């Protein structure tokens, strides 16, 4: 008898990625799980190596990074691959959760939504990251996002000192980020597998929509070997941006440490948060601000509810087509702007970007669904 | 893992049982407790106690020893 | 040297159980504290607001601290003058460099204060002994300069002079500062600066055996309750013929 | 056959409400339902605290 | 370590065969009065009183 | 008249709607009771508090 | 139909604690199972409280927990839980594997087997955990300890400086410990599911070593209060430490910060480890010393190949019921010798006991067990 399928570890190992029958369908949309399964653990990996070396306190802070990258034998490539994994990290995040709408994935609600609560994690999680070096960035990168919470009605004040651990960002702030930037991406590799527990359950959707039932393959070759020339591409990429452009997505200011007294006229969290950045100051609201920033992520678990159309996937729906392909680009807008100063065009065309988002996903796609619909005689 | 219904064979054995809410929960606590926790004490001293007291024994004589080794050393030097 | 003595059980007034520390006692030993061993004894875990809830008061903390001056933060020139006395600070004192605390005591760190009580086996009374210990040698023996002797200590040759009757005072509405009522004192104070929370701790602890000693019982009924199905089930086997 | 399986004598354990044979269970039913929740009740608070 | 002429005369005495580590203490000093070490135990590492 | 257990079971503990009402509003009063009676016997076995000890600093 | 059995996520809770068939049998020695998972969880959840407040370099490695103690805001029943939670956690684990060898339910390989892993993970973290505060015990411990790596022939040396960081213990060492003892608890965590998993495969064994399955009761009331209570024990235990004496199972003297130069002739490892202490110098031999220390701990996998007698627990075995004890005595013993100094009566007892232990372990309950079987006539 074959013990890869009656050993009781084994058997998840033949469920995960053996014997598991996948669509013979899949294209390159789908490699995004294992990257992201492998940036989760990269980024355990060499943040770990770090942790063997950085410290805290507000003092030794800096001083420690920088002893890694000159003084720890090859600290320089471990401190930029955990840099550089972390924005390779988002490129997969967010071109996961693109697969997913595009194709109609979300259809699968628990996956999705375990996806959400993966998505919100891995931000947290980054968030506290790039406080660590306490560079400019890191400090008001630390005071302006924060602050938020003192957004809230009656209780907003509270909260936000609460979390910094006296009336400003110091002292307790430093040793709280970094201890809570340690124990999440553990926490977030647990959710990952009840994530994978649950799409388990209907297996892969595919580029169609339609079901595969009919035509699977063994997960055995097929999607193990393009699951590795897959994460070799990661690599390519990852060690591009380490070995060749080490800060091309790093802002050069968050090296020079802190200062409470300063703010340099430009501050804006790293790039995978301008799109939210853009969203929150496009509004003359203290509440308003935060609130749209908030349903700007918390809107995906929005989207299943109105889905309106007859087919799975937008593979055959060129009206939906067009309005996936105008909310990518809305969004390439949002970060662009995000990147800017707060001043005359930027202002205007921002604005129109964040109600464009909004009307987009609420209005828009919901409606060229309905339309297609009619139009196929459904 | 195993459910109940797929564990093993019984055959002709019934089992009367009564509601919580209708009977005690200390029915002769001490009038058939401490008669019990005497007898089960007696069934194991003899097993479980003797290699205790060994380890006692030799507990309170190690450091005697340990003591009049050392502190006890003069003792005598007479010259 | 190779042989040792170690302490009796001196009645503290916080050896029980449930024993608060005696406040008034902890005043005394701050005093005690401040004028002998301040000038040899680095504290550099307590602070004047520490002292504020335990034995002195809010305006009394600001007056004691403001009786130092201290080496605060650089101005504009990059200075670094000197100020009358917070509250926020705490009592660094004797010396700068270690070394410095061996060139004078001759060879001999009169180590933190902080630690002590729980640093040192018998805690408070092998101190309590150590100060009123003091004694003299005896036959055989021997002392270099003056590396005083004293019995509760490893060796019995201590490098620390017997600071202890040198009848300091300033115990306030009375108290008579004899060698033994000085020694309780700076001990109880001692105590507190090394486990402040120790109140508060018993106090809790106090709760957790009165909370305990109703829930106990009754998490126990509880699993009584649901296994007397089980424990009161009646077995009969009935076969076949 | 099966008729002669009478349910073996449970006084021994039983609560002193529900002795009797001739005593309906219904009017005890209250009180020593009451006792027991009463009890976790009371446990609950405790943790609570 | 300053060694007195007792402490010289006592390691120069040893029998030597009977060393785990075979060595003249006439070729663990360059002055007989004088002797310098690691203060580190070879076993794990502690330092010897 | 019934039972102290038995009105209690029907008011309250029936439904576990009440039932957690009652612990809940039973909860408050006893966090209360229990740690004025908690603290008091705590003192009374004391008295080298900085309570007493306040009386002599109104002052300064 | 009931939820409860067929959603993916329940399932495992349904099996974990709820419809799990359990021996109407097993009594108090089958609690730590529970005990340990609580310890483990509470060790991590005062352990993380401590981390937002706690540093690592030497410097103000000492100086955080002072702080912690006398300054955050009740830092010290954070601290004291975490410290006495720990020797709470060995209590359990060694109360646990007593439980298992009297029983016999090491028959269970696997499941054994993952639980020494589980031994020696928890033992290499409680180890790094004391080194933490930086004091006198911490330095030595964490030397007297770590160097045993420099018996082993030829690269000893090479190993010992490559876990230092340096050529002795310093900053390299203390970071590297922190993080460290901040991963481990989590890895455990993973690898007692997997114990955990095996388990389930069998169920549980019980007083008798015969088979309950005739008799089994439901997890559901039973074996979850019967849990709770214990829990309760356990708490009150743990509370009695912190509250009334906190420092009763601690080395005073972990206290006064570190120095290399020193050394206070007396240390011992926490007392966890007395007995394993006790061992090792009861040998004239670096490699032999830390030969006998391995074999200490690593013989527990051995004990089912020694397994000589035809039923499975002791419950009725008169003979070898006396050698268990003579085993747990003189484990008392060792630790007991362990805590005091290398001097007369002292050495020749400890040295004697460590032979008895292995003599016992390997020669004298086997052949008990044996003698059992032919006075049966089996
Ligand atoms: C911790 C970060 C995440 C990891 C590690 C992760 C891992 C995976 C893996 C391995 C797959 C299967 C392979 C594939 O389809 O690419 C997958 C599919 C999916 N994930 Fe995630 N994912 C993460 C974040 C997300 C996000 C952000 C979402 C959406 C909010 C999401 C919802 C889904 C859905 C709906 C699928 C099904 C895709 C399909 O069937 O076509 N997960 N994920
Ligand atoms: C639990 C494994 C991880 C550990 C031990 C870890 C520890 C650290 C440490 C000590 C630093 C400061 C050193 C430095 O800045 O280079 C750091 C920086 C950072 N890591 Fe992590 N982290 C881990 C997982 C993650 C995850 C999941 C992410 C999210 C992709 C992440 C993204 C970051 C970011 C954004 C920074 C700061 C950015 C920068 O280096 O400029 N790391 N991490
Ligand atoms: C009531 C005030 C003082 C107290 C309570 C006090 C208490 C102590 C204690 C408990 C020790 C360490 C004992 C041990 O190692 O077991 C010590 C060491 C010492 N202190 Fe004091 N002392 C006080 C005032 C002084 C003064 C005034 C001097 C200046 C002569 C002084 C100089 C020393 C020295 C030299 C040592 C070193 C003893 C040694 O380790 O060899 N201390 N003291
Ligand atoms: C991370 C520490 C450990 C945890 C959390 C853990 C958890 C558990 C739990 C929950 C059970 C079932 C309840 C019980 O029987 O008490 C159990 C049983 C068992 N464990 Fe562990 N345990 C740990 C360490 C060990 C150790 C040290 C061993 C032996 C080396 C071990 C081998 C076993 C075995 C053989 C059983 C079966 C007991 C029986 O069936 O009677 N595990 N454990
Ligand atoms: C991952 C959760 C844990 C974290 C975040 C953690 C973090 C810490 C930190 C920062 C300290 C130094 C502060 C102090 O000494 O009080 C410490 C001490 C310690 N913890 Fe942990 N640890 C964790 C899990 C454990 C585990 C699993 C054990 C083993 C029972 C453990 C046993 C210890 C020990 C022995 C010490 C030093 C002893 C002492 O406090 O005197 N902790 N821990
Ligand atoms: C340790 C490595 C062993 C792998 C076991 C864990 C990893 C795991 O479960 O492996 C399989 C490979 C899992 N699914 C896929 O990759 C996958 C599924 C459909 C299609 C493709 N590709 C192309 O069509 C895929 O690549 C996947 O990739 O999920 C990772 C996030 C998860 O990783 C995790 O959980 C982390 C929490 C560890
Ligand atoms: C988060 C709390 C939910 C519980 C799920 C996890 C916990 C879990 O799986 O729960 C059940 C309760 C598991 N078994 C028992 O307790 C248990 C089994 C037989 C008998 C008794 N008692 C008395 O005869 C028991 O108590 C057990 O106790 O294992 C813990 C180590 C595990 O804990 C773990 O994994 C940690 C890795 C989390
Ligand atoms: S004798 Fe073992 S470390 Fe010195």
């Amino acid at each position: 008898t074959n013990i890869r399928k009656s050993h009781p570890l084994m058997k998840i190992v033949n469920n995960a990625f053996i014997d598991l029958p996948a669509p013979s369908n899949i294209s390159s949309w789908w490699n995004f799980g294992s990257l992201l399964g492998i940036c989760l653990i990269l980024q355990i990996l060499t943040g770990l190596f770090l942790a063997m070396h950085y410290t805290s306190d507000t003092t030794t802070a800096f001083s420690s990074v920088t002893h890694i990258c000159r003084d720890v034998n090859y600290g320089w490539i471990i401190r930029y691959m955990h840099a550089n994994g972390a924005s390779m990290f988002f490129i997969c995040l967010y071109m996961h959760v693109g697969r997913g709408l595009y194709y109609g994935s979300y259809t699968f609600l628990e996956t999705w939504n375990i996806g959400v609560i993966l998505l919100l994690t891995v931000m947290a999680t980054a968030f506290m990251g790039y406080v660590l070096p306490w560079g400019q960035m890191s400090f008001w990168g630390a005071t302006v996002i924060t602050n938020l919470l003192s957004a809230i009605p009656y209780i907003g004040t509270n909260l936000v000192e609460w979390i910094w651990g006296g009336f400003s960002v110091d002292k307790a702030t430093l040793t709280r980020f970094f201890a809570f930037h340690f124990i999440l991406p553990f926490i977030i590799m647990a959710i990952a597998m009840v994530h994978l527990l649950f799409l388990h359950e209907t297996g892969s959707n595919n580029p169609t929509g339609i079901s595969s039932d009919v035509d699977k393959i063994p997960f055995h070759p097929y999607y193990t070997i393009k699951d590795i020339l897959g994460a070799l591409l990661l690599i390519l990429a990852l060690m591009l941006l380490v070995l060749f452009a080490p800060d091309l997505l790093g802002d050069p200011d968050n090296y020079t440490p802190a200062n409470p007294l300063n703010t340099p006229p430009h501050i804006k969290p790293e790039w995978y948060f301008l799109f939210a950045y853009a969203i929150l100051r496009s509004i003359p609201n203290k509440l308003g601000g935060v609130l749209a920033l908030a349903f700007s992520i918390l809107i995906l678990a929005l989207i299943p509810l109105l889905h309106t159309s007859k087919q799975r996937s937008m593979m055959f729906r060129p009206l939906s087509q067009c309005l996936f392909w105008a909310l990518v680009a809305d969004l390439l807008t949002l970060t662009w702007i995000g990147g800017q100063p707060v001043e005359h065009p930027y202002i205007t065309i921002g604005q129109l970007a964040s109600v464009l988002y909004f009307l987009l996903i609420l209005v828009l796609m919901p409606t060229a669904g309905t339309i297609e619909n009619k139009l196929l005689k459904w | 893992g195993r459910q109940f219904g797929h564990l093993t064979r019984v055959r002709h054995v019934i089992t009367y049982s009564l509601s919580p809410f209708e009977q005690r929960a200390f029915p002769h606590y001490f009038s058939k407790g401490i008669p019990n926790v005497l007898r089960r004490t007696r069934a194991c001293i003899l097993r479980v106690a003797p290699p205790f007291v060994a380890f006692y024994l030799v507990y309170t004589w190690g450091t005697q020893e340990f003591e009049k080794s050392k502190r006890k050393n003069p003792a005598a030097y007479e010259n | 040297s190779d042989l040792e003595l170690h302490p009796p059980s001196y009645p503290w007034s916080h050896r029980g159980l449930l024993s608060s520390l005696d406040h008034t006692s902890i005043r005394r030993g701050f005093q005690v504290y401040k004028q002998v061993c301040s000038s040899c004894h680095s504290m550099d875990y307590v602070a004047y607001r520490h002292l504020v809830g335990v034995c002195y008061t809010e305006d009394e903390a600001k007056a004691l601290a403001e009786e130092v001056e201290v080496q605060d933060g650089p101005n504009e020139d990059g200075e670094m003058f000197m100020r009358p006395g917070k509250l926020s600070d705490y009592f660094p004192k004797p010396y700068p460099n270690p070394e410095a605390a061996r060139a004078a005591n001759n060879g001999a760190l009169p180590p933190d204060l902080s630690y002590i009580v729980r640093a040192r086996h018998g805690g408070e009374d092998y101190v309590f002994s150590l100060l009123t210990g003091y004694c003299e040698p005896p036959t055989g023996v021997s002392l270099r300069e003056g590396l005083y002797f004293n019995p509760y200590f490893p060796g019995q040759a201590i490098g620390m002079a017997p600071p202890i009757y040198n009848e300091v005072l300033e115990f306030d509405d009375g108290t008579p500062a004899t060698m033994s009522q000085v020694a309780k004192d700076v001990c109880t104070f001692l105590r507190w600066a090394a486990e402040p929370e120790h109140d508060h701790r018993k106090r809790m602890g106090l709760k957790m055996l009165l909370m305990m000693g109703l829930l106990l019982p009754l998490v126990y009924a509880m699993k009584r309750h649901k296994w007397s199905v089980l424990k009161s089930r009646k077995l009969a086997y009935r076969p076949p013929k | 056959s099966h008729t002669d399986i009478k349910v073996p004598d449970f006084s021994d354990y039983r609560r002193p409400e529900v002795l009797d044979s001739t005593k309906s269970s219904k009017e005890s039913s209250e009180a020593r339902k009451g006792f027991s929740y009463l009890v976790t009740a009371t446990t609950t608070v405790g943790v609570a605290y | 370590r300053h060694r007195t002429k007792k402490e010289i005369d006592q390691e120069a005495a040893v029998e030597v065969s009977q060393l785990r580590d075979p060595q003249h203490d006439l070729e663990r000093v360059k002055k007989p009065e004088w002797v310098i070490l690691i203060g580190v135990c070879t076993h794990l590492g502690c330092v010897p009183i | 008249a019934p039972t102290l257990t038995a009105r209690l079971y029907s008011l309250l503990f029936r439904r576990t709607s009440t039932f957690a009402l009652t612990i809940v509003v039973g909860a408050l009063f006893f966090e209360r009771a229990f740690d004025q009676g908690a603290d008091a016997i705590y003192e009374h076995i004391n008295e080298g508090k900085l309570w007493k000890h306040i009386k002599h600093k109104y002052e300064n």
